[PDB]
RNA sequence: UCAGUAACGGCGAGUGAACAGGGAAGAGCCCAGCGCCGAAUCCCCGCCCCGCGGCGGGGCGCGGGAAAUGUGGCGUACGGAAGACCCACUCCCCGGCGCCGGGGGGCCCAAGUCCUUCUGAUCGAGGCCCAGCCCGUGGACGGUGUGAGGCCGGUAGCGGCCCCCGGCGCGCCGGGCCCGGGUCUUCCCGGAGUCGGGUUGCUUGGGAAUGCAGCCCAAAGCGGGUGGUAAACUCCAUCUAAGGCUAAAUACCGGCACGAGACCGAUAGUCAACAAGUACCGUAAGGGAAAGUUGAAAAGAACUUUGAAGAGAGAGUUCAAGAGGGCGUGAAACCGUUAAGAGGUAAACGGGUGGGGUCCGCGCAGUCCGCCCGGAGGAUUCAACCCGGCGGCGCGGUCCGGCCGUGCCGGCGGGGCGGAUCUCCCGCUCCCGUCGGCGGGGGACCGCCCCCCGGCCGGCGACCGGCCGCCGCCGGGCGCAUU
RNA sequence: GGGCCCGGGGGGCCACGCGUCCCCCGCGAGCGCACGGGGUCGGCGGCGAUGUCGGCUACCCACCCGACCCGUCUUGAAACACGGACCAAGGAGUCUAACACGUGCGCGAGUCGGGGGCUACGAAAGCCGCCGUGGCGCAAUGAAGGUGAAGGCCGGCGGCGCGCCGCCGGCCGAGGUGGGAUCCCGAGGCCUUCCAGUCCGCCGAGGGCGCACCACCGGCCCGUCUCGCCCGCCGCGCCGG
RNA sequence: UGGAAUGCGAGUGCCUAGUGGGCCACUUUUGGUAAGCAGAACUGGCGCUGCGGGAUGAACCGAACGCCGGGUUAAGGCGCC
RNA sequence: GCCGUCGCUGGCAGUCGGCAGAGCGAGAAAGAGAGUGGCGCGGACGCUACGCCGCGACGAGUAGGAGGGCCGCUGCGGUGAGCCUUGAAGCCUAGGGCGCGGGCCCGGGUGGAGCCGCCGCAGGUGCAGAUCUUGGUGGUAGUAGCAAAUAUUCAAACGAGAACUUUGAAGGCCGAAGUGGAGAAGGGUUCCAUGUGAACAGCAGUUGAACAUGGGUCAGUCGGUCCUGAGAGAUGGGCGAG
RNA sequence: CCCAUAUCCGCAGCAGGUCUCCAAGGUGAACAGCCUCUGGCAUGUUGGAACAAUGUAGGUAAGGGAAGUCGGCAAGCCGG
RNA sequence: UUAAUUAAAACAAAGCAUCGCGAAGGCCCGCGGCGGGUGUUGACGCGAUGUGAUUUCUGCCCAGUGCUCUGAAUGUCAAA
RNA sequence: UUAGUGACGCGCAUGAAUGGAUGAACGAGAUUCCCACUGUCCCUACCUACUAUCCAGCGAAACCACAGCCAAGGGAACGGGCUUGGCGGAAUCAGCGGGGAAAGAAGACCCUGUUGAGCUUGACUCUAGUCUGGCACGGUGAAGAGACGUUUUUUCACUGA
RNA sequence: GCCUCACGAUCCUUCUGACCUUUUGGGUUUUAAGCAGGAGGUGUCAGAAAAGUUACCACAGGGAUAACUGGCUUGUGGCGG
RNA sequence: UUGGAUUGUUCACCCACUAAUAGGGAACGUGAGCUGGGUUUAGACCGUCGUGAGACAGGUUAGUUUUACCCUACUGAUGAU
């Protein structure tokens, strides 16, 4: 029964309840298990980074996010194309795929270009046969110093252009942009409706000339 | 700790703490918040006018994210630059303003709460009010609409 | 996390997701179809070589069958194929054989039973020269007549030895493949009683209907589906249904094998610490207990005697049977006996005394302490001075040296951190070899901090030494007695 | 009777220096007793080792006064109301979640790593910082489309005709009234041989700045209503302010 | 001259349990023949409360309660118990 | 007089000592002020400030709330150079005491191996009740009772022991629809021999269907076995999520 | 082997329940009741001594004859 | 016939009288079917009710509620 | 003679297969009277057996706050306890049924509960079954009547489902 | 309406109102949903959607409550002035 | 302060005798004293009522009556100071 002032609550525990309850006592287990994990996978791969294959960049959707950038799952069969890389070669590099992924703009498509080309720039190539190189395999002075790899690969940043301060000039003081900010909402809204009046009157007037 | 718990004083006297007339009984007056239009009324109009009815229209599939909004007020410009932004464009003499970009803080409508420092700005945003373009171009400075 | 949110709901009670974002993990693929290849494909039998506890590899059969009612190779929406032209190619796998570098099992690896001593027995207590019994990468735990790092098993150790299994590498034999990229030219391209629609029932947060199903209707090919309010028109966006495979991150009150616990401690904890899913009940489905402990060691009481015997009396073992085989301790209720007291208003009870007991005071000539007076004695004998040590304090009116200021000033000071403060080197890239942009770097500047040097003030009471002075204390001298 | 029991011609006074001017006519010493800020004796006596001394309470007994059986529901229980023959052991407000307020701690317009990752006790603890995604808080309001939190003065001009509106440049600036802990000033005053005049303190009428908080009055933001005149332009609008 | 007497320190805010069967008496009072009946007002009680008195008794009369010594009382008493 | 509560939001850091000077309770604001001119080596206690001290008033209590427990129970981190086989826990006690109380300390006895204080943490933490659970024990009480179906007696034997066993003899009963002789179902060793006389056989027992130690069930022909009965039940088929 | 006032089911050696076969003499209509032979048993989970009340189960009653009681319940009468 | 408080006047019964049905049927079972019972049946039968031997009789009421029969003549009337 | 029987009948509220009236035989069915009989009674007595009884052996249970003498009082309005009186003397045996408002079983009666269940129907909401229409399986051919070679409908046939 | 009575939430439906908002990728148009105000009604009138019977009965309770006795009262009954 | 017929009856009425045939309480005395006729379970019939299941201070018939050995009281029986 309620008692004097108070919230008024809807506890979701009308079910059999504590025949689901999911505690977390294997927490520290499940964390020693995947981080020995992570070593041992770490370890069968070397020296190829343990991270894992890289990563393009991405523009997070929604007005939210799209601010920022981030990892995607693979870079698209365009920047791979532009990049001069082979699809089913990508991967057996170190390159992720996606083959569903668009590329709607240059910015984003050149930008994921120029990471296929520096991360191309950096990767250090051993022959398939350790006593016979091949065309494309790295020289054995820099095979040497080839070491694994940790963290991400070419980690993803978001990076602002300072603007350094400027004098304010009289056509940008003359800017409304409040005025200009409602007039817009006001003429997307009417858009529509104004161009049916218009050609109404076209006719209506056409009518009556002819 | 159950030992500074009121069941630790309450051995030894029978009903404790709930009565020898009216008990402690399970369910009196009903479970949860039954009885809102009845036995419980006063309670509920009381204290939470408004509870019973339906107001407004329905929005399926909402998502938050086309909403999304954060707001800034004027007295809080300046905190997303830095301080010596502030005290090099106040002492300098060739008039340049610094450029304070409120998107990259993470808002996007300006508000117009306080007032703004005796100093010319520039102000990249999304969004203005109308006080706040009013307020920044009394001081000198200029509204700069970003998307 | 979104989120108890959008939504559902006698819009009551109540119910209730998704997308985005951050992470764990990360892996992608294959058919039918459309085509081209002389079915180029597959199964089985018989013989020869190899292997043979995962039945396979190669060779030979005018051996048998499957399969044109379609097997195999290429190829699948990310497009694909054939041709031409340029460019580039020798390692990739299958079946055998040989050689070189995690798992299971077995055995083993430090140091006291040192000297006294308590005990039924001890692992107890005391000791073990300077220095501090000994070892210690081992002081987890268990056992042993307490209570043990050192007595035994163990524990520690990138300790040792011996078996087997696996994994990773390197060569030989017999096979299979005769393999790719780009630019043009010409071609080809898809899953139907399914979608979709009506209606019914269920289902969902899904609301003019989220998913599923039955019945009816029943497709198209610039089509089809989705685009969270029914519908027409119109643009857009986004996928490509009705065929198929796929590890990982996730789940795990059963099973095998382990480790731990602020858990319970025999009416607890599993029903079950034990011949417990037992005994027992029910025709059956089913239901289902109670029940741990002698002792260090059986040394488990020989023998004598009364009795028909059970039982007793002695005797003996043991530290103890005042532990005697349902035996550790051994409560209350209840009972016997012994002792004391008492007794016709049931008993019991509160207050106040009195009498009598049991025991206690380990009582019964009655306290202790400071100073002072007097009588008898006796001395590691007092003060005052001298030597040495230590300590306290000092405005040492203002001594020297130190560290040092979560203080202030002066620096060609030698540096770290940060900055939404400004700006000669390079990587990629648009355009002509030029010239602009993204990204990576000096440098300057500002703030703070650290370390170096000079000047003031300043602490050493969370932070001190040397001299000097005063005072106190201690040790040793001298004082040898009206102290 | 009242006038320090007005003025004149045996018994008690908390009268008892003096130079005076004149209304009127600043410290003696001792000593002692006490109806004096709560009891002392600087007063005494008997008894004591085998039967005596002290021992509240406790064991038993007696007597006088008191005295109905507890728990419970109940207006009312000793009840002819129910449970209780007796003893032991067990036996009933817990834990999870959510919320509210109070308190304690940390940091503070921020705060929180809880999920994830890194590096015997330890499944602990430590760390992350371009892991702060994200939660809550920092903004409200409207069903929604949406909007989204002080002004005045000076000078100049345009329009209406000293006052009003619009646009331009300079100066001040987050309201006021009442109460209000505390703080601030300070008229005057805080003694010793007597005067002047100081330094440090100290008290204080009156007067001030006024915390928090309360009441009241203004203002600002969003919804809505009434009235009404203007201002803007890449879109001249069923536009926007 | 804080503008009658008397007494007394006040104001304010959060959170909050139990209760929500009552019953009795003086006076007033409704229904009823009346009731130790039913139903109201006012105040005080009992409920929650012992204690002295009414022999005995929820409510009557006196008086309210820490553990004590002395004194004195209230209402009631003083043949004997 | 004493105890506690509340109030004075009372007092005490001044234990300021021979680098000394003892006071600030008193009717009535503010300095035991500072200056400039005119022999002995001595002096109690206090102050866990969460402490200590003073003065005044007050004290009923169900339901209910709150505070304080140096009240009590179990376990965990610390600490007590804690206790303990020269005796732990537990238990008992007409022994001595403390506290308003919850309780606790010590003495004596039994016991035989572990236990406690303090600062913190934690909780399956405190019983008189619930026709409470489980176990134990009372009075009733040596009581109700050991009364359905006519019945026993004599002698001897064994034996410690005889109303009840065995033998003999009497007197009786069932009275061939039996208290006789054999089976089915059910039991499952109860059957038979020998032994025991602990427990059981509601007295006793030398006895038993009890206990113990050993034996005992023989088939072509007697049954099962085979047949079909009422019925049950696969396959084919049908239905069905299964 | 028991086959049932003790071998089975009713918690038991429980006056209950539980399917069958054989079947003597006398009296008598008779597988009635009563007595006996063959066969069996020991009085039904104890005995001794008394002979009060009140019972349970059997009897008998002068004179009357249902007056008793709700009612002839019970007993009695009749009986081959 | 109410095992274990009712043995009866209750139930049944022969008799009597109604009602459905000629098998693609009546009545009934069954989640289901080319399922099943009546039924190895066929109206002198099967199914469903009432009354209750014999004797004698069984009167009036079709308004109500039921049941039943006729229907494009015809108001209302679902989906398609 | 509140009984029985026979009559009467404006019958609260008799009556015709919800069967009316009757009637032999039958009944562990209900009722009245008469003969006979008797201990049912007047009005009780005696006798037998088994108990009870006492003894030896053996031996429960129900129940129990503490208990157990009364009058009155007041009191939850009927006390074993309390107040005032009457009074009170160990331990026991056989009986007894006044009391313990004795035991037995959380009253079946009655009410309340927003507790049920069996049953009923003109309750509310449904539902198997059943009747009815449409769509599908679902076809072949002649005629009749419609509508614009097709198409709806009626009748008559066909067979192949 | 001379005054003191003459009446009705949420949800839903229906009507009226705006150059109204939304109708979810945009636009037009139907539709639908919003916003404000009336009405349709709950008379158990702060507003469930609702017939019986139980003697075949059940459970939780109730001396809050009827059927005996007892208690107060004594109208009625009885008895007496 | 009586014996009887009718009634379950209390009550009533009548017959008969008698001195008289008075009235009452004791939990409307008295069911571990009986009986069980009535009332008041479950079976069943009739009438009235109800569509019905069922109901009826309306008739009718059939329908289990438990325990004392405790305490007291009482009756007797030993005994006790
Ligand atoms: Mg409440
Ligand atoms: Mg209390
Ligand atoms: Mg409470
Ligand atoms: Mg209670
Ligand atoms: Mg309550
Ligand atoms: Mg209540
Ligand atoms: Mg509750
Ligand atoms: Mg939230
Ligand atoms: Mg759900
Ligand atoms: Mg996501
Ligand atoms: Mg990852
Ligand atoms: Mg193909
Ligand atoms: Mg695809
Ligand atoms: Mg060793
Ligand atoms: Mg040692
Ligand atoms: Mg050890
Ligand atoms: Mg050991
Ligand atoms: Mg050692
Ligand atoms: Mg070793
Ligand atoms: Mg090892
Ligand atoms: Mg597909
Ligand atoms: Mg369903
Ligand atoms: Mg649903
Ligand atoms: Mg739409
Ligand atoms: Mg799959
Ligand atoms: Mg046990
Ligand atoms: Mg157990
Ligand atoms: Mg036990
Ligand atoms: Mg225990
Ligand atoms: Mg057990
Ligand atoms: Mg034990
Ligand atoms: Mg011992
Ligand atoms: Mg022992
Ligand atoms: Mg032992
Ligand atoms: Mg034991
Ligand atoms: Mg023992
Ligand atoms: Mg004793
Ligand atoms: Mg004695
Ligand atoms: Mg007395
Ligand atoms: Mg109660
Ligand atoms: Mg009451
Ligand atoms: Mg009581
Ligand atoms: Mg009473
Ligand atoms: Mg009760
Ligand atoms: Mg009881
Ligand atoms: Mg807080
Ligand atoms: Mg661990
Ligand atoms: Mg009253
Ligand atoms: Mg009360
Ligand atoms: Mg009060
Ligand atoms: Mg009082
Ligand atoms: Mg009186
Ligand atoms: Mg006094
Ligand atoms: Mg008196
Ligand atoms: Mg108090
Ligand atoms: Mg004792
Ligand atoms: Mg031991
Ligand atoms: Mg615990
Ligand atoms: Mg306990
Ligand atoms: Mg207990
Ligand atoms: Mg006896
Ligand atoms: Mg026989
Ligand atoms: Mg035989
Ligand atoms: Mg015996
Ligand atoms: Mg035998
Ligand atoms: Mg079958
Ligand atoms: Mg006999
Ligand atoms: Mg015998
Ligand atoms: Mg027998
Ligand atoms: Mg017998
Ligand atoms: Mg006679
Ligand atoms: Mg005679
Ligand atoms: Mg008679
Ligand atoms: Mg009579
Ligand atoms: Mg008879
Ligand atoms: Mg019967
Ligand atoms: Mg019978
Ligand atoms: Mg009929
Ligand atoms: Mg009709
Ligand atoms: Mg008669
Ligand atoms: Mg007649
Ligand atoms: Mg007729
Ligand atoms: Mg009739
Ligand atoms: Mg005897
Ligand atoms: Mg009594
Ligand atoms: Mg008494
Ligand atoms: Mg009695
Ligand atoms: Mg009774
Ligand atoms: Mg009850
Ligand atoms: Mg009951
Ligand atoms: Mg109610
Ligand atoms: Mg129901
Ligand atoms: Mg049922
Ligand atoms: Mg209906
Ligand atoms: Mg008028
Ligand atoms: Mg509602
Ligand atoms: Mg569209
Ligand atoms: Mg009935
Ligand atoms: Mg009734
Ligand atoms: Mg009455
Ligand atoms: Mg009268
Ligand atoms: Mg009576
Ligand atoms: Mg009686
Ligand atoms: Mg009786
Ligand atoms: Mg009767
Ligand atoms: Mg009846
Ligand atoms: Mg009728």
């Amino acid at each position: 029964a309620p008692s004097r002032n108070g919230m008024i609550l809807k506890p979701h525990f009308h079910k059999d309840w504590q025949r689901r309850v999911a505690t977390w006592f294997n927490q520290p287990a499940r964390k020693i298990r995947r981080r020995k994990a992570r070593q041992a996978r770490a370890r069968r791969i070397a020296p190829r980074p343990a991270a894992g294959p890289i990563r393009p960049i991405v523009r997070c959707p929604t007005v939210r996010y799209h601010t920022k950038v981030r990892a995607g799952r693979g870079f698209s069969l365009e920047e791979l194309r532009v990049a001069g890389i082979h699809k089913k070669v990508a991967r057996t590099i170190g390159i992720s795929v996606d083959p569903r992924r668009r590329n709607k703009s240059t910015e984003s498509l050149q930008a994921n270009v120029q990471r296929l080309k520096e991360y191309r720039s950096k990767l250090v190539l051993f022959p398939r046969k350790p006593s016979a190189p091949k065309k494309g395999d790295s020289s054995a002075e820099e095979l040497k110093l080839a070491t694994q790899l940790t963290g991400p690969v070419m980690p993803i940043r978001n990076v602002f252009k300072k603007e350094k301060a400027r004098v304010i000039t009289e056509e940008e003081k003359n800017f409304k942009a409040f005025a200009s900010l409602r007039m817009a909402r006001a003429n997307a809204r009417l858009f529509g409706i104004r161009a049916k009046r218009a050609k109404e009157a076209a006719e209506q007037d056409v009518e009556k000339k002819k | 700790p159950s030992r500074l718990r009121k069941t630790r004083k309450l051995r030894g006297h029978v009903s404790h703490g709930h009565g020898r007339i009216g008990k402690h009984r399970k369910h009196p007056g009903g479970r949860g918040n039954a009885g809102g239009m009845h036995h419980h009324r006063i309670n509920f109009d009381k204290y939470h006018p408004g509870y019973f009815g339906k107001v407004g229209m329905r929005h399926y599939h909402l998502k938050r994210n086309q909403s999304f909004c954060p707001t800034v007020n004027l007295d809080k410009l300046w905190t997303l630059v830095s301080e010596q932004t502030r005290v090099n464009a106040a002492k300098n003499k060739t008039g340049a303003a610094p450029i304070i970009d409120v998107v990259r803080s993470g808002y996007y409508k300006v508000l117009g709460k306080g007032k703004l420092p005796k100093q010319p700005v520039i102000v990249k945003a999304k969004f203005f009010s109308r006080r706040a373009e009013e307020k920044i171009k009394g001081v000198g400075g200029a509204c700069v609409l970003v998307a």
